[PDB]
C-alpha cells in the first residue's frame, strides 16, 4: 500500500531526521525493489486510461498500485508489473487506438517495459534473461 | 485462378512485419563492428518495442501534431510564453540547451551501438533511438525558439549553440551528456548514455522538472519534456538490451562492473549538481528538496529496479555510490557558490536566493545559512546586483584564498577550501604539465587513462585575459553589443555592460601556479 | 603568460606560414610526424602551443592531404601510407606490436605511437581506422583487467607524476 | 488525498500567478527574436530546418566550421577523437555547408512517412476487397516476385546498415540528419519488399512469405553475387563516412539499385499484369529522389566545389568511383541473367529492351553524377560490358 | 493603446480565476460524463464516431427515429416539409440505424484525405524526377489515356453532382456523412484524372492537357454514349434519394465504373508500360471500397432486412437494379468497343481476356450485391450481352 | 491544432473545469444549439450546390456542405 | 485614422447618451462603408505576420489599419483592403507556408476575400460584379 508512495519512507522526513537515515551506513548499498514505476503524461485519453483501467480493475488485480498527481504527469508505483491493454482503452475512449497509440503518451517507465500484441506491460521481471521474449 | 479470390479486406500489422527483421542479417567473415570493445554482443538478442520503419514515423508524428498544436495554437493564445518567472525562463536557457547537445551526441552513440550489435532486432532498437535524439534535439531546439520568440528575454534563448563556449559549466555537460557518450568502449558509451543517463538521470532531468516548471509557470517545457521522454523509455530498453546482450560473455564478468561504476560516476559527477542547482537556485517556487528528488529517483528507484535487480546476473551496487550520496546532499550548494561568482561567464541571469529562498533551504539543509547563506549575503552587501559596484565574487574568493579549480577529468569546478560535497585536491605534475584532479574514482581514470583525458580547461585557455576582452570576444552581449547576456539578477533594469565588468580588472589567473 | 585571443592569434598565424612553404608530400609527413611527436598526447615533448597544436595540425593535414592528391599516382592514396611503406603492411605491424605487450604501460605507449606516426594524412583513412580500433580492443582489455586492484598511491608511482599536493 | 504535495501551477494559481506577473518586466531584455540569428541562411530567409539543425553538432575550431574551442573533455582509449578529421579523405573549409534541398527535420520526416504508412495499409484493404491480384501472371508472381524481389530486400538491408557508422562518425548535424533519414528509408523499402510478400500470403494459399527462400537467393544465387559482394563492401569494408555515402547512393544505389527497383520489378509489373508492385516501388523510388537531393547537395554541389579542396575532393571521388562503379557494372552483369528466367516481350526483355534500360540508367548517372564530378565515362561501352551478362 | 478594453483572460487573470474557482463546486453535479450515453451501439461500446454524429439531425417522431416532436416551423411554399417521408419509396423502423463501417466522422476523412494529397504531390516530383514516362507506349498515352481516361472524369463528375439533391433531402445524419462523403471522393476523383492529364503536359511538350478532346469524347463519342446516358438519368432524371445512391454506386459504378477504372485503365496499364496511371486509380479503388462498405451497410444490412420493410424494400431495389443495369450493361456493350482502338494482348484485350475480366466485374457484383438482395442474375447472360459490342 | 490545444494542453492544464459555472452553463445551450445550424447547412448547401449551374458555384457549395460536416462534430 | 477602431463613433457614448444616437432618425437606414473587416485567429503564426506584416509594410500601405486586441483574435478594419502574401509571411516563418495555410487561421471576413495565387485579398470591391475574378 502506502510502500509506493511518492513520498514513503525516507521522504516522509525533515532536516536533521532526512540526513541522519540518508547516511546511515545501510543505506550506501542499493537495495532490491520489485516494484515499477510508470509515469503517463496527462492528456484526455490518458486521464480516461488513469481513472477507468488503472485505478479501477487496475488497482483490483494490483492493489499495490498508488497514483499521485504531479501536476504535467501522472506517478504511478506498483509491485511486480503494470499492465494496459491498448484493446481496452480503445473500447473505453471510442477510437482506435492501437498499443503505438497508447505510447504517444507513457512518459517515463522504471522497469523492463515491453509492446505485446495489443498489450503495454512494465514488469520487475528480467526480460530476456529469466524470461525470454516473443513474437505475436 | 482468374475468376476465384478471396475478397476480405485485409492489411498487414507491424507486428506482422517484425517477426521476419531478425531474418535480414545474414552471415559474412566481414559482418563485425568497426569499433573497439572488449564485448560480444550475441546475435540472438530481441527487442522490448516492436517498431518497423512506417509505424515508428505514424506514433512519432501523431506525438508532434498534439506538441504543436498545444504550443503553436494553444498556448500562445494564451501568451504563456511571458507567463514563466524569470528565474525559471533564464533556467530553460541552459537547460534546454545543454540537454541539446546530449540529445544530438545520443544520435551518434545509438549509431555505434546500432554498429556493435549483431542481431538485426538489437540493432533496430538502437536504430529507432538514433531517430529519437534527432526528434529531441530539435524538440529542445523548438523549445529556445519558441523561448526566443514569446519570452522577455529572447538573449541566449537565441544563440547558445555559440555563446556556451564562454563559460565553464558547459564543459562539464559535454563530458557526461557529448563525449561520454560517444567516445570509449561502446558499451562504457551505452552504460554511460542509457543504463546511466537516461534510464537514471533524465528521470530526473526531464520529467521531474516538468513539475518546477510548471511551479514557476512554465507549461512550454512540459508539453515538450513530456513528450521528449516517451521516446526516452524506449532507450531504458535499448540499454537493459545491451546488458542482455553481453550476459553470457566471460569477459562481462571481467569488466561490466568497472564500465558501469566509472560510467555512474561519470554522470553523476556533473547532474548531481548541476540539476540540484538549476532546479533549487534556478526557480523561484521549489517542489522538493533535490536530494529528496535525487532519493527518490537515483538512489532507491533506478537503483533497485535497475541495479538491485540484475545483482543476479553479476551487477554490483556501484562502489562510488556512497560518495555520490554526499553529493546529492551538499555538492548542488558548492556549485552555485561557484556559479553566482562566475555568472559573467554565462548566459542565463541569475538571482540570489532571497529571505523566504534563504529560509527554505535552511530547514532542508540544516547549515546551509551558516555557510551558503552567510557568503550569498555578503556579495549581496557588497553590490553583487549593482553594475556600479564593480564587485565581482570570483575576485572575492581569489581574495580570501578560495581558489576554483577544474577537475582535468570531469570539468567540474571545486573550492576545496569551501566544499561540503565529495572530493579533495590532488595536484600531479606530467611532464611539465600540471592536472587538478578531485575524487577518487576520475583520478584513477586519469591516472590510467592520461590520453582520454587532455581537456583544455578555461583558466587554461583565458589566462591572464581580461573578463570583458573574453566575454566580447565569445558574443557573449546582447543586440547593443554592449550589454551583457548573463546578469546577476533577474530584473529589467540596471543591466552589466562590458564596461561595468572591466571596470572589475578581474583576469584569469593560473590556477595551478602556487603549487 | 597573457593568452591571445582564441581563434585568432600571432601563434596559429606564425604557424600557417610555416605550413605554406612545404611542397612535397615526403617533406610535409616528415614536418606532420614532427609536430605530432612533439606537440600531441600526454607524451608530447612541449606544453608549449597547447591551446593552439589541434589547429595547427588540422592546418597541416590541410597541405599534406592536398600534395598527395596533386603529387601522387591514385593507387598510392588507397595504398601506401605517405611514408612509402605498405598501409597493410603498417597495419600488420602494429597490431603484433600492441598484442606482444606485456604491461598496460607498454601498450598504451604503441598506441599513442601509432596515431602520433600514422595518423591521417599519413595513412589511408580506412587502413588507419580499422587499425586504431584493433589496437583499442587490446588497450582496453589490459587496462580494464583489475582496474581497481592498485591503489592510487601505487598508480601514483606507476604513472610517475610528482605530486604537487595532495589535501588533507 | 496523496503522500506529496499537488503542485500549484505558476500559470493558473491566482497567488503565483500574481508573483509572477510582480516580477516579468514590462519590457523586452532584447529585440533579437530570431533563433540563432547568426546561421548563414542558403536561400533568401532564415528557414526552421535551418535554425532547429545548425551548430547543434559541437564542433572545436580545429573541425573545418566548428565555433568550440579546446579538446574534447573525453576521449578514446589511445585518444581517438569523439569527432576528428581523421574520419574521412575528404576535406571543405565548413562541414556546417550541407543543406537538405527538402529541408527535413524531425518533423516533416516523420509527417510525411506516417501519410505513406497509414495510407499503404487503406491501399491493402482495398486492394484485397478488389480481389486484383487475380490478374497477376501466376510466374512473375511465384518465381520473380516472390523469390527475386524479396532477395532485393537484402540489397537495400545492407545499404541502411552501411550508415551505422555514417551516423557515428559523420561531422555535422545537417550531414547526419541527410545520412540517418536515408537509412531509415532504405530499412523502409526492405521492410516494405517483406510487407508486400506477406500480403500476398494472405491473398494466395500456398504462397510462402517466409524470407528463407529469398535470403538463400541473396547469398547463393549467382544473378546476386556481385550485388552481394558490393554490399558487403560498403557496409564493411571501409569506414570512411563519405565514402560509403557516395559509394552506396551515388554510384551502386543509382546504377545497380535504380535499375533493379524501376527498370526489372516495377517496368515489368507493368508488363506482365502486376498491379500491387508498382505501389511499393512508388515509395522506394520517391525515397530515392528524396536522398538524391540531399546526397548532390553535399557531394556534387559542395565537397567537389569546396572553395580550397574541390579538386582535392574530386581525386577521392574519381578513384572511389572507378572502384565502386566497376562494382556495381559486375553486379548488373550478373543480374541481368534473370531476364532469362521471364517471358520475352520486345522492347522490354529482349536484347534491345535491356540494352536502353541500362542506356536510361547509365546516361541519367552521367547527368546526375558523373558529368558534375569531372568523371569521364563511356555509357556504350558500360552497356555493352553489362549485356555480356544477358 | 486601443480603442477597447483589452479583456482579461478567467483563466490567467489572479482576480477574475480566483472568482471563478469560489464559485466552482467541489463535487461534480453528475457523473453520466458519456457524451450522449443514450445512443444504442452498432459494435461493443458507443464509438466517437457515433457519438459526434448520432441524431445531429432534429427528425420529429414521424420520420422514422426522430426523437424530436411536432412539425417544422418553416416549410417550403405549398407544404412540402424541410425534411419528409415524401422524399424516397423506401421505408425503415429507423432512419438513424446505418453506420458507416470506416466510422468516419469530418476528422478522420478529412485526416486520410490530405494525407494521399501531400503524397501525391511528392509522387509526382520524384516521378518526374525519374523519368519513368520514357517507358510508357506513346499510342496508350496520346490516344487511349489522354483521351478516353481524360472522357471517364465526365464520367465521374455525373456521379458526384447526383449527389446534390441527396445531400439535402436525405433523412439521417450518417446517411448525409456516407451521401457527401462519397461525393467528395467522386469529384476527387475527377480532378485527379485532370490532374494526371496536367502532369503529363510537363514532361511531353505538345501534349494537350485541355478537357475539349474528352469533353467532346464524352458527350458525342459512341464508346461513352451508353454511359452518359445512365450518368444524366442517376443525376437528373429522379429525386428518390435512395434510388439516387442504390444506381449510382451499387449499380452503375459498381458495373460500369469497376470495369472502365480496373478492369479497362488501370489493368492495361500494366500491359502498356505505364508506371503512372495506376498511381492514380489506386486512390480512385480505394475510394469505391470504402464507399462500398457504407452502401452496403446502408442498403444490404439494413434496409433490405428491415424488420418491417425488407421485403418492400427489396421490391423497389430489385426494380431499380433492373433498369439501371440494363443501362449499365448497354453503356458497357458501347464502351468495349474501345479495345478495337488497342493492340491485341492475349488473355488480356482478345475476346477470351474481356470476357474474362466482364466474369470478374458481373460475378463480383453478384457476390457483392445481387445475392444479399434476392436480385437473380445470370452472369453468363450479362457478359455475353456486353461483348455483343466488342 | 485544435485537437493538440483541446486533447494536450488544456486537458493537461485542467481547463475544463475553470469555467465560470454560468457560462459552462451557457454552453450547453450556444454549441448544441448552433450545432443544429450546423447539421442543416450541410443539407441547405446541397440544395444550392443543385441550383447552381456553373461549377465553380457549385465547387463553391461543395466545400460548405464538407464544412457544415467539420462544424455539426465541431460543435 | 480612428474611424477604423472596434469603438469608434457612438460606440463611445454611454447610457442615455448611446441611445439617442442608436435611435436617431438618420441611423435607420444602413450606410454604405468602404471599410473591410478582418478577424485572425490567433496563432504563433499569426501573431508574426501581424507585427511584421500588417503593422509595418501593411499599415505603411495603408494608414487606415486599425489592429486591436480581442483576447483570442485580433480584429482588423481598414479601408479599402488587406492583402496578405502568402509567399511573404513563409519567408517571414522560415518554413513552407501556402495561401491555404495562411487560412488555417484567418477566422472571418467582413468584405470580398479571395484567394490567387499566393496571395490573399478582402477588399471592399464587389468582386464579379465590378471587377471580374481570374485564374492564375
Ligand atoms: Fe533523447
Ligand atoms: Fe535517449
Ligand atoms: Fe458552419
Amino acid at each position: 500500500s502506502a510502500h509506493n508512495a511518492y513520498n514513503a519512507g525516507i521522504m516522509q522526513k525533515t532536516g536533521k531526521a532526512f540526513a541522519d537515515e540518508f547516511f546511515a551506513e545501510e543505506n550506501q548499498v542499493v537495495h532490491e525493489s520489485n516494484a515499477v514505476v510508470l509515469v503517463l503524461m496527462k492528456s484526455d485519453e490518458i486521464d480516461a486510461i488513469i481513472e477507468d483501467i488503472v485505478l479501477k480493475g487496475g488497482k483490483a488485480k494490483n492493489p499495490s498500485i498508488v497514483v499521485e498527481d504531479k501536476a504535467g504527469f501522472w506517478w504511478i508505483k506498483a509491485d511486480g508489473a503494470i499492465e494496459i491493454d491498448a484493446a481496452e482503452a480503445g473500447e473505453l475512449l471510442g477510437k482506435p487506438f492501437s498499443v503505438y497509440d497508447l505510447l504517444i503518451n507513457v512518459s517515463s517507465t522504471v522497469g523492463r517495459a515491453y509492446t505485446l500484441g495489443t498489450k503495454f506491460t512494465i514488469t520487475s521481471e528480467l526480460m530476456g534473461l529469466d524470461r525470454a521474449l516473443t513474437d505475436i | 485462378d482468374a475468376l476465384k479470390v478471396n475478397r476480405a479486406p485485409v492489411g498487414v500489422e507491424p507486428q506482422e512485419v517484425h517477426k521476419w527483421l531478425q531474418s535480414f542479417n545474414w552471415d559474412f567473415k566481414e559482418n563485425r563492428t568497426k569499433y573497439p570493445t572488449k564485448y560480444h554482443m550475441a546475435n540472438e538478442t530481441k527487442e522490448q518495442f516492436k517498431v518497423i520503419a512506417k509505424e515508428y514515423a505514424r506514433m512519432e508524428a501523431a506525438k508532434d501534431e498534439r506538441q504543436f498544436g498545444t504550443l503553436l495554437d494553444g498556448l500562445t493564445r494564451l501568451g504563456a510564453g511571458n507567463k514563466v518567472h524569470p528565474r525559471w525562463g533564464e533556467t530553460m536557457k541552459v537547460i534546454s540547451n545543454f540537454l541539446e547537445v546530449g540529445e544530438y551526441n545520443a544520435i551518434a552513440a545509438s549509431a555505434m551501438l546500432w554498429d556493435s550489435a549483431t542481431a538485426a532486432e538489437q540493432k533496430n532498437g538502437y536504430l529507432a533511438q538514433v531517430l529519437d535524439e534527432i526528434r529531441h534535439t530539435h524538440q529542445c531546439a523548438f523549445i529556445n525558439h519558441y523561448y526566443s520568440k514569446h519570452y522577455h528575454d529572447p538573449a541566449g534563448h537565441n544563440d547558445a549553440r555559440r555563446t556556451r563556449a564562454i563559460g565553464p559549466l558547459w564543459k562539464g555537460m559535454k563530458r557526461v551528456f557529448a563525449d561520454g557518450f560517444i567516445s570509449g568502449d561502446a558499451v562504457e558509451c551505452s552504460v554511460n548514455l542509457q543504463l546511466v543517463g537516461e534510464a537514471c538521470f533524465t528521470n530526473p532531468l526531464i520529467v521531474a522538472v516538468t513539475e518546477w516548471a510548471s511551479a514557476n509557470g512554465d507549461e512550454i517545457t512540459p508539453t515538450v519534456f513530456l513528450s521528449v521522454e516517451t521516446d526516452e523509455l524506449r532507450h531504458m530498453a535499448n540499454g537493459y538490451q545491451t546488458v542482455v546482450s553481453i550476459a553470457n560473455d566471460p569477459a562481462s564478468a571481467k569488466f561490466l562492473n568497472t564500465d558501469l561504476n566509472n560510467a555512474f560516476w561519470t554522470q553523476q559527477k556533473y547532474f548531481t549538481p548541476v540539476l540540484g542547482y538549476l532546479f533549487e537556485y534556478g526557480s523561484k517556487f521549489k517542489v522538493e528538496p533535490w536530494v529528496k528528488t535525487w532519493n527518490r529517483w537515483v538512489y532507491e528507484d533506478w537503483g533497485g529496479i535497475w541495479i538491485g535487480r540484475l545483482g543476479k546476473y553479476g551487477v554490483e551496487s556501484p562502489a562510488s555510490l556512497r560518495d555520490a550520496k554526499r553529493d546529492a546532499y551538499w555538492a548542488h550548494h558548492d556549485l552555485a557558490l561557484a556559479a553566482y561568482a562566475m555568472w559573467p561567464l554565462g548566459f542565463a541571469r541569475l538571482a540570489l536566493p532571497d529571505e523566504e529562498d534563504q529560509a527554505w533551504f535552511e530547514a532542508n539543509y540544516p547549515g546551509w545559512a551558516d555557510h551558503y547563506g552567510k557568503i550569498f549575503n555578503e556579495w549581496k552587501k557588497l553590490g553583487y546586483e549593482d553594475p556600479k559596484s564593480g564587485f565581482i565574487p570570483y575576485q572575492w574568493l581569489l581574495a580570501n584564498g578560495h581558489d576554483v579549480y577544474i577537475d582535468r577529468v570531469s570539468q567540474v569546478p571545486f573550492i576545496p577550501s569551501l566544499a561540503k560535497g565529495t572530493g579533495s585536491l590532488r595536484v600531479h605534475e606530467f611532464n611539465g604539465k600540471k592536472h587538478s584532479l578531485t575524487d577518487d574514482w576520475g583520478e584513477r581514470q586519469w591516472l590510467i587513462e592520461p590520453e582520454r583525458y587532455e581537456c583544455h580547461n578555461v583558466f587554461e585557455q583565458y589566462e591572464g585575459r581580461e573578463l570583458s576582452e573574453v566575454i566580447a570576444e565569445g558574443h557573449g552581449v546582447r543586440s547593443d553589443g554592449k550589454t551583457l547576456i548573463a546578469q546577476p539578477h533577474t530584473r529589467g533594469d540596471n543591466l552589466w555592460t562590458l564596461e561595468d565588468i572591466k571596470r572589475a580588472g578581474c583576469v584569469f589567473p593560473d590556477p595551478l601556479a602556487k603549487f | 603568460a597573457k593568452r591571445e585571443p582564441i581563434h585568432d592569434n600571432s601563434i596559429r598565424t606564425e604557424w600557417e606560414a610555416k605550413i605554406a612553404k612545404l611542397t612535397s608530400v615526403d617533406q610535409a609527413t616528415k614536418f606532420i610526424q614532427d609536430f605530432r611527436l612533439a606537440y600531441t598526447s600526454p607524451f608530447r615533448k612541449s606544453y608549449d602551443i597547447d591551446v593552439d597544436y589541434q589547429y595547427i595540425e588540422r592546418k597541416i593535414e590541410e597541405k599534406l592531404s592536398v600534395l598527395k592528391t596533386e603529387k601522387l599516382p591514385v593507387a598510392d592514396l588507397i595504398t601506401k601510407a605517405t611514408t612509402g611503406e605498405d598501409a597493410a603492411a603498417v597495419e600488420a605491424t602494429w597490431i603484433a606490436k600492441i598484442k606482444a605487450a606485456k604491461s598496460k604501460y607498454e601498450a598504451e605507449r604503441i598506441h599513442i605511437e601509432f596515431r602520433q606516426l600514422y595518423k591521417p594524412p599519413v595513412l589511408p583513412v580506412n587502413v588507419f581506422l580499422r587499425t586504431d580500433a584493433a589496437l583499442g580492443t587490446v588497450l582496453m582489455e589490459i587496462r580494464n583487467t583489475d582496474y581497481y586492484g592498485t591503489p592510487l598511491e601505487g598508480l601514483r608511482k606507476e604513472r610517475g607524476v610528482k605530486v604537487l599536493h595532495l589535501q588533507a | 488525498p496523496q503522500s506529496s504535495q499537488v503542485t500549484k501551477r505558476g500559470l493558473t494559481d491566482p497567488e503565483r500567478a500574481a508573483i509572477i506577473a510582480a516580477a516579468v518586466p514590462d519590457h523586452a531584455l532584447d529585440t533579437q527574436r530570431k533563433y540563432h540569428y547568426f546561421i548563414q541562411p542558403r536561400w533568401k530567409r532564415l528557414s526552421e530546418y535551418e535554425q532547429l539543425s545548425c551548430y547543434a553538432q559541437p564542433n572545436p575550431d580545429w573541425i573545418a566550421g566548428g565555433l568550440d574551442w579546446g579538446d574534447w573533455t573525453q576521449k578514446f582509449h589511445g585518444g581517438r577523437p569523439s569527432w576528428g578529421n581523421e574520419s574521412t579523405e575528404l576535406r571543405t573549409t565548413d562541414w556546417y555547408r550541407h543543406r537538405d534541398p527538402a529541408r527535413r527535420w524531425h518533423h516533416p520526416y516523420v509527417k510525411d512517412k506516417s501519410e505513406e504508412a497509414r495510407y499503404t495499409q487503406r491501399f491493402l484493404a482495398a486492394y484485397s476487397s478488389e480481389g486484383s491480384i487475380r490478374t497477376i501472371d501466376p510466374y512473375w508472381r511465384d518465381e520473380i516476385l516472390n523469390k527475386y524481389f524479396g532477395a532485393l530486400l537484402y540489397s537495400e538491408y545492407g545499404l541502411f546498415n552501411a550508415h551505422s557508422s555514417v551516423g557515428r562518425d559523420c561531422l555535422s548535424d545537417t550531414i547526419r540528419q541527410t545520412a540517418v533519414f536515408a537509412a531509415l528509408d532504405k530499412v523502409d523499402n526492405a521492410q516494405m519488399i517483406q510487407m508486400e510478400r506477406l500480403f500476398i500470403a494472405k491473398l494466395v494459399p500456398g504462397f510462402d512469405a517466409s524470407t528463407d527462400v529469398p535470403k538463400k537467393i541473396w547469398t547463393t544465387d549467382p544473378i546476386y553475387s556481385g550485388a552481394r559482394a558490393t554490399v558487403q563492401e560498403i557496409w564493411q569494408g571501409v569506414q570512411d563516412w563519405n565514402e560509403i555515402l557516395w559509394a552506396g547512393h551515388a554510384v551502386y544505389d543509382a546504377t545497380f539499385g535504380q535499375f533493379a527497383r524501376r527498370e526489372f520489378f516495377q517496368r515489368l509489373a507493368t508488363v506482365y499484369g502486376d498491379t500491387l508492385t508498382p505501389f511499393f516501388t512508388a515509395q522506394s523510388q520517391t525515397y530515392f529522389q528524396t536522398t538524391r537531393g540531399a546526397i548532390d547537395d553535399l557531394f556534387v554541389y559542395c565537397l567537389a566545389n569546396d572553395s580550397e579542396f574541390g579538386a582535392h575532393n574530386r581525386t577521392f571521388l574519381n578513384a572511389w568511383t572507378e572502384h565502386y562503379l566497376a562494382s556495381s557494372v559486375a553486379a548488373l552483369k550478373d543480374f541481368v541473367g534473370l531476364y532469362a528466367k521471364v517471358e520475352k516481350v520486345a522492347g522490354a526483355t529482349d536484347r534491345a529492351g535491356v540494352s536502353e534500360a541500362l542506356q536510361r540508367v547509365f546516361g541519367d548517372w552521367k547527368i546526375d553524377y558523373a558529368d558534375k564530378i569531372g568523371f569521364r565515362v563511356d555509357v556504350d561501352q558500360k552497356v555493352d560490358a553489362v549485356l555480356a551478362g544477358y
